[PDB]
């Protein structure tokens, strides 16, 4: 009965359509999921934002209407990583404590340039929890989405 | 991509699911 | 709480926004 409207963003290629669709889909259109948490039956609404800028006004208004922000890097892309606080600035921006989770995907590939300690070292800085996800084994991607609920309450 | 709205008498749950479609929609038609 | 109307298949983007903003709210008020 409850509902959450959650919000994904960061930069282009970073695998937040991918973490959308494992959510709802359980692969590797819907937006919309039932899961339970706790033992209480939620409904998550999931806005997949584009990673490639496209200045709009009226993005940021469908943006304010989400309650949490997935914050999305690829741990082998440190440019994704070093955008992180862009998007955490806009965040704030178009709310006005904003309820937020670093995620660090693609924790499947071998090589990553973004280690545990450094993405978690900018999360206790925020303030937020992080969670490592693969979109495409569906690790952490639950304890992703089911830990900003947690964070939006 | 534009979703249908699933008529007048759409169960609570339909419209849910369509008021998250449209969502996604309108942000990305932008 | 009034059901805001389908807004039909050929609706400009912004009576889609009114729409989906009333949906929203209208979805909210009967929760
Ligand atoms: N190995 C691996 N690949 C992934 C993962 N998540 C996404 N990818 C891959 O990364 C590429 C981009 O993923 P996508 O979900 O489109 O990312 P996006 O952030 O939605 N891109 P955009 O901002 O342009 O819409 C795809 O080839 C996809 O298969 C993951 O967890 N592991
Ligand atoms: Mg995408
Ligand atoms: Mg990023």
């Amino acid at each position: 009965m409850t509902e959450y409207k959650l919000v994904v963003v960061g930069a282009v290629g970073v695998g937040k359509s991918a973490l959308t669709i494992q959510l709802i889909q359980n692969h590797f259109d819907s937006y919309r999921k039932q899961v339970v948490i706790d033992g209480e039956t939620c409904l998550l609404d999931i806005l997949d934002t584009a990673g490639q800028e496209e200045y709009s006004a009226m993005r940021d208004q469908y943006m304010r209407t989400g309650e949490g922000f997935l914050c999305v890097f690829a741990i082998n892309n440190t440019k994704s990583f070093e955008d992180i606080h862009h998007y955490r600035e806009q965040i704030k921006r178009v709310k006005d404590d904003v309820p937020m989770v670093l995620v660090g995907n693609k924790c499947d590939l071998p090589s990553r340039t973004v280690d545990t300690k450094q993405a978690q070292d900018l999360a206790r800085s925020y303030g937020i929890p992080f969670i490592e996800t693969s979109a495409k084994t569906r690790q952490g991607v639950d304890d992703a989405f089911y830990t900003l609920v947690r964070e939006i309450r | 991509r534009r979703p249908r709205c699933p008529g007048d008498d759409a169960s609570i749950e339909d419209l849910h699911e369509y008021w998250a479609r449209l969502w996604n929609y309108l942000y990305r038609v932008a």
